[PDB]
Order: C-alpha cells, then sequence, then structure tokens
C-alpha cells in the first residue's frame, strides 16, 4: 500500500528534476503521518515519489 | 481552529484543508500555510542539544 505522487518535468537532467521537485516533494513529506518509508526517483523528464 | 470535543483529529485536519487550498493562492508573495504536527502539547517526548 502506498501513494503515488508523479509531477512531469520535460527536457530536465536527473539532476535538475531532483532539486526543483524531488526534493522538496519528498523532504516535505516526511512530516506526514503514516509515513513508513518515502521514495524518490528522479529521472530526466519525470518525478515518481511514492 | 478549535472543535467540538471528541471528534477525530484526522477528521479536521482534512476538514480545515479544503478551506486552506484556496486560501493558499491569496498568501503573499513566498509566504506558505503550514499545517500543524501529527501531535499534541505533549508530543514534546526527547529534547536536547549540540
Amino acid at each position: 500500500v502506498q501513494v503515488i505522487i508523479k509531477t512531469s518535468y520535460p527536457g530536465q537532467a536527473p539532476q535538475i528534476v531532483e532539486n526543483q521537485v524531488t526534493y522538496p516533494l519528498t523532504t516535505t513529506m516526511l512530516s506526514v503521518p503514516g509515513a513508513k518509508t518515502v521514495r524518490g526517483f528522479s529521472q530526466f523528464g519525470d518525478s515518481y515519489v511514492y | 481552529v478549535i472543535f467540538e470535543d471528541g471528534t477525530d483529529p484526522y477528521w479536521a485536519r482534512s476538514r480545515v484543508l479544503e478551506y486552506l487550498n484556496q486560501v493558499q493562492g491569496k498568501l503573499p508573495a513566498g509566504v506558505s500555510a503550514e499545517l500543524g504536527p501529527d501531535a499534541t502539547g505533549v508530543g514534546w517526548i526527547y529534547e536536547y542539544a549540540l
């Protein structure tokens, strides 16, 4: 069981996707009650957060 | 935001959220609306100093 949060970011390198999207998402998710762990995927073009 | 004593906490939190969604854009330049933690005025368990 998990909640998925995908954010698309065209033509952006994995690193930039991380800092612009994945970072603020994951870090601020650390404090959502019930969250055992938080997965962050920074692919070139997309941001899959679990 | 105070509720009628007895009501489910997360209900209240998931309740206030809908009227905080439409008030986010109305907020100044870059000030954000931070929601209280999933704890009360006793959660203060362990304190330390570096």
